[PDB]
């Protein structure tokens, strides 16, 4: 029983980052924290896109590449679906993705701007999160984008659009005080915003027995999920992952035995 | 040819930015201020937008 | 020209002459992350060169752990001064620029391409006329 | 005991020649009782050293202070008492050269010492007689208690 | 041409054992723990939670090829205490602080929520 | 003169004897004159080899390429046999011969 007695501080909280502290933890944990929040925190985006009608001057899978980057709706739907790999269905249900469609023609003189207000969802609580808009694609007359897309859980270890994070900003020992980092002229460095040192002085005095305790953290959202909805999910997944891997780790060693 | 969704680096979406961004231009704004302006803060974001040629103008002026 | 025709290059070099400096120490945490990349180690960790107020490895140590066998070798530092082989302390280096590898471990000095390069004389090259090419096989992939 | 060596010294220069690395300091100092020269590089970061300073020098095969060889592996979890606890610097060395006055016909009656603890070097000159206990490629222990 | 699925780094194909134990014969109290399509993210907790433990004489994790997807856990225990206990105690000590910080850190979503 | 020095046996100083070899060999080395004889031609056949290599070396460069490294085989074997430089040898000079 050597577990750590974590505390957070949540010095700022906005609909589009959070902004807490960390203490009390080492820095391996604090650094896979960082980490979930990027590649494995889920949420859902478009996967699977089907082009029926392209008229515009981008390419089909050009449209397709834009279609998956952009962020839907994901704060509570995600928990619900299933991935479609674990799901027992055909290739799409209602139960592990959200159905879309895209159905743009131009016909005024007006340049016609395909934007993600122009995605229409099956699912009311999976919608882009615009609903400016994100631009898709610019129509001339006479040009019709027609296609049908199918949004699928994911995280960003597979593909960066499962990536809920738009910059993880990621700190610890402002002051260098353990001096992980050598400044060769420390005059030269710009304080941290989290420093605490006067302005006379530029490095904290050197801390031997010192260790990474305090982690400082600014997790900006994309928009598929609430900032503070990013940082639980990682918790619980992080979690998630140690404990499918214990249940592993019991049958090896009753298989060894 | 067409603003980019996200920021190539951070993921940041910005290609609901970049008509926002011509029109603060058109406002005698600077690019920095736009920039700012638009929340982008990040000099990766500022990048993308500071740096975007749109292409699609012209393409969209060859008839289909 | 009876030499080896390969060494320790860009990163590996660079790296390995700051990592034998004298004043490298590595934590207990650190300095087992590093063997975990050493396929020769025998699973023992050495007694840290510094016991108190805190255990740290020296770079040198660790590095003593890659050199194969028990080989002898006596190579200078690039900035090796010239007068301080005629000076009070030719046997006890400064600038820590005398490279002595004795009964297989890196005693003092700073590693550079003078000692681990396509020379001969090179560390790299007693390796190879000591402990022949299967362990200085090893020995290249181990430092990298 | 397992003592090899023990006196007092008094730190002259802390960096003649200049400071080589950030963080190792090269300690010349001199005993007071046996006039024993010493020249010490010490971690300078964790162990900090100031010109005047005096330390009791310890220079011994084990820690153990029971006879007991340590065998030159990491053992954190031995409980086992050792000679480290009196000290606040203790450094893990082995020396690797022995030099003296010795001629052709007459032995030596000045003998160096040199010890590489990791790549820190230190160096004992003084009477023969009071560096007998020392063999080259011998482990020996440095251990270092600064005097008020 | 040679691209390999972006969900090979995570998911195991059919077969393939999520974590295997073998004993370290270098030495004793030693077990290498081979962990399939993990990567740093649970290397690293693993390893900085085995060192806090007394018992525990060696922790170390690697990831052998970044471009394969497996980890070794090197853990050596001392003779009363099983590489295997080291890891499991491991384990859950994470699992204990992860639980913890998720309750503590709902608490201060509701506190800065509230004012 | 530092040829003579540091390459011709001296079996005549029984202090340096004593030094470098073992009790039981210096008497060896000072008592019978077929031992010293045998050093002495050890020397002549240095001093022959000495100028054979003035002919082939005129230019006095002493560096060479030759298959075994000497000097390290001597490191190798003082580190494996855990040689002491200190005391006196128990090699009787003849077996070095
Ligand atoms: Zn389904
Ligand atoms: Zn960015």
């Amino acid at each position: 029983p050597y577990a750590n007695q974590p505390t957070v501080r949540i010095t700022e909280l906005t609909d589009e980052n959070v902004k807490f502290i960390i203490e009390n933890t080492d820095l391996a944990v604090a650094n896979s924290i960082r980490r979930v929040f990027i590649a494995e925190v889920p949420i859902i985006a478009i996967d699977w896109v089907q082009i029926d009608a392209n008229s515009s001057v981008l390419h089909d899978e050009f449209i397709a590449h834009r279609l998956g980057l952009i962020p839907l709706t994901s704060d509570d739907i995600v928990d619900k679906l299933q991935y479609s790999r674990d799901c027992t269905c055909e290739e799409f249900c209602p139960e592990c993705s959200v159905e879309f469609t895209l159905d743009v023609r131009c016909n005024e003189d007006q340049t016609r701007h395909v934007t993600s207000r122009d995605l229409i969802s099956n699912s009311p609580r999976v919608i882009p999160v615009t609903s400016d808009d994100i631009l898709i694609v610019k129509l001339r007359k006479g040009q019709e984008l027609r296609l049908r897309a199918y949004a699928k859980k994911g995280f960003g270890k597979e593909h960066a659009k499962w990536n809920p994070t738009a910059g993880v900003a990621f700190e610890y020992d402002p002051d260098n005080a353990l001096r992980h980092t050598v400044y060769p002229k420390p005059e030269e460095w710009p304080k941290s915003e989290y420093s605490e040192l006067d302005e006379d002085e530029s490095q904290a005095p050197y801390d031997p027995n010192g260790k990474p305790e305090r982690f400082y953290y600014n997790v900006e959202s994309c928009g598929s999920l609430r900032p503070e909805t990013i940082v639980l999910s990682a918790l619980s997944g992080l979690k998630k992952k140690l404990s499918d891997l214990q249940t592993q780790l019991s049958h090896e060693i009753q298989s060894d035995v | 040819m067409i603003i980019p969704v996200r920021c190539f680096t951070c993921g940041k979406i910005v290609g609901n930015k970049w008509e926002a961004y011509l029109g603060l231009l058109q406002a005698e704004y600077t690019e920095g201020d736009a920039l700012d302006a638009l929340g982008l803060k990040r000099y990766c974001c500022r990048r993308m937008l500071l740096a975007h040629v749109d292409l699609i103008e012209k393409l969209l002026n060859y008839a289909p | 020209s009876n030499r080896p025709v390969m060494g320790i290059v860009q990163d590996t070099l660079t790296a390995v002459r700051k990592f034998t400096k004298r004043d490298v120490f590595l934590e207990r945490g650190e300095v087992m992350n590093l063997l975990m990349f050493l396929s020769t180690w025998d699973g023992k960790v050495p007694q840290p060169a510094i016991l108190k107020p805190r255990p740290l490895w020296t770079g040198k140590q660790i590095f003593s752990l890659i050199i194969p066998g028990h080989i002898n070798c006596i190579r200078t530092h690039s900035t090796h001064p010239d007068d301080e082989d005629s000076g009070p302390y030719k046997h006890i280096s400064p600038g820590d620029t005398k490279v002595v590898v004795e009964n297989g471990e890196l005693i003092m000095g700073i590693l550079c391409k003078k000692s681990l390069g396509t020379s001969a004389g090179s560390l790299v090259h007693i390796s190879y006329l000591e402990m022949g090419h299967d362990i200085t096989r090893l020995f290249y992939s181990n430092i990298q | 005991a397992g003592i090899l060596f023990e006196d007092i010294f008094d730190v002259k220069d802390i960096d003649p020649e200049g400071k080589k690395f950030d963080r190792v300091s090269r300690l010349h100092c001199e005993s007071e009782s046996f006039k024993m020269d010493l020249i010490l590089d010490v971690n300078i970061q964790i162990y900090p050293v100031d010109l005047g300073d005096k330390f009791r020098l310890v220079i011994a095969s084990t820690l153990y202070e029971d006879g007991t060889l340590d065998d030159g592996e990491y053992n954190p979890t031995d409980d086992r008492p050792s000679r480290a606890d009196q000290f606040e610097y203790v450094m893990y060395g082995k020396v690797y050269r022995i030099e003296g006055d010795e001629t052709s016909t007459e032995a030596a009656t000045r003998l160096s010492a040199y010890v590489s603890y990791g790549g820190l070097l230190m160096r004992l000159q003084g009477d023969a007689n009071n560096l007998h206990g020392f063999e080259v490629d011998s482990r020996v222990y440095l251990l270092m208690k600064k005097l008020a | 041409m040679n691209a390999p699925p972006a969900f090979e780094s995570f998911l195991l194909f059919e077969g393939e054992k999520k974590i295997t134990i073998n004993k370290d014969t270098k030495v004793p109290n030693a077990c290498l723990f081979t962990i399939n399509k993990e990567d740093h993210t649970l290397g690293n907790i693993i390893k900085s939670q085995l060192l806090k433990d007394p018992q525990v004489l060696f922790a170390g994790y690697k990831v052998p090829h970044p471009l394969e997807h497996k980890i070794i856990i090197r853990v050596q225990t001392t003779p009363d205490y099983s590489p295997q206990e080291a890891f499991t105690n491991a384990i859950t000590d994470l699992i204990s602080e992860l639980s913890l910080l998720e309750e503590r850190f709902r608490v201060a979503i509701k506190d800065k929520q509230e004012g | 003169k530092a040829f003579e020095k540091k390459f011709r046996f001296d079996y005549t100083n029984e202090r340096a004897l004593r030094r470098t070899l073992q009790e039981d060999l210096v008497k060896d080395v000072l008592s019978n004159a077929h031992i010293q004889n045998e050093l002495e031609r050890e020397f002549e056949r240095m001093r022959e080899d000495r100028e054979v290599l003035r002919v082939i070396f005129p230019t006095g460069d002493s560096k060479v390429v030759l298959p075994c490294n000497l000097l390290r085989m001597i490191w190798n074997a003082q580190k494996i046999f855990h040689i002491n430089p200190r005391l006196p040898s128990d090699l009787h000079p003849i077996k070095v011969v």
